[PDB]
């Protein structure tokens, strides 16, 4: 009950107050179900960078370990990303267990978050050799790939 | 934790977001939850797909959600303005008494 409880809690907290331009909701199963425990997210890309534009799908998958444990965010397979696996996955120092996370983090913290990271890549933790190696050998191959990947995501 | 006795096969949601939930616990803006899964919520923040379904879920038989409501279901109830947060113990009951319990329903526990 303890995860269901504060998943309650951030669902709430979420409605009442969240930055613009993000989306975050349980899930809505076909068979009606509404899902505390996997959110379908959306995530803007910041104005006045390659990524503006973009309105970015992501999936939390939360545990019944939640919130001892982070959930797992996943863009869709292939995104483009120095810090994003070819799984979805995304790579963020707070999302890690073993050293970053804590339970007082909230979905709107891990959002910005990963909105943060999307212009601002981490060089020490790089997931994909597409985005990683772009993003540190070729600039400008990168520039192009990043507002290609914003127009498949208009709002 | 109230107890709630109704007739699970042949009361709607809808029965009881509106005679209990409204109603009783004076709820205008409740998220109802049954374990992991959110059976109603209501806002104009909600989108139009959420808000179908919600509106579906209101007209099922509570033994008929999507998580079924039977005897021994425990419902959690919270309020999205105000500070109010119930547990709700669901008894099947297959009758009721036509002038003394009218609602068709029995809510005990609650002041």
């Amino acid at each position: 009950g303890i995860a269901r409880g504060r998943l309650a809690e951030e669902r709430k907290s979420w409605r009442k107050n969240h930055p613009h331009g993000f989306v975050a909701k349980p899930e809505t199963g076909q068979d009606g179900t509404v899902n505390l425990m996997v959110w379908h997210c959306t995530i803007p890309g910041k104005a006045g960078t390659d990524w503006e534009g973009g309105f970015f799908p992501l999936t939390m998958h939360f545990s019944e370990d939640y919130p001892s444990k982070p959930p797992k965010c996943k863009f869709p397979q292939g995104f483009f990303h120095p810090n994003v696996y070819p799984s979805g996955t995304v790579c963020l120092s707070i999302l890690n267990e073993d050293y970053g996370w804590r339970p007082a983090i909230t979905v709107k913290q891990i959002l910005v978050g990963i909105q943060d990271l999307l212009d601002t890549p981490n060089p020490a933790d790089p997931a994909q050799t597409d985005g990683y190696h772009l993003f540190c050998q070729d600039p400008v191959e990168y520039k192009k790939r990043v507002k290609l990947q914003s127009k498949q995501y208009p709002a | 934790p109230l107890v709630l006795e109704i007739n699970t096969r042949k009361s709607k949601l809808r029965d009881l977001v509106d005679r209990i939930v409204k109603t009783k616990l004076g709820m205008n803006l409740p998220l109802i939850m049954h374990g992991n899964s959110l059976l109603y919520e209501v806002g104009d923040d909600l989108d139009d797909i959420m808000v179908a379904n919600y509106n579906a879920n209101l007209e099922k038989y509570l033994s008929e959600l999507p998580s079924p409501i039977l005897n021994g279901s425990i419902l959690t109830v919270e309020d999205l303005q105000q500070e109010l947060s119930c547990k709700i113990n669901v008894k099947h009951r297959e009758e009721f008494d036509e002038e003394k319990e009218p609602e068709g329903m029995v809510l005990s526990g609650w002041t």
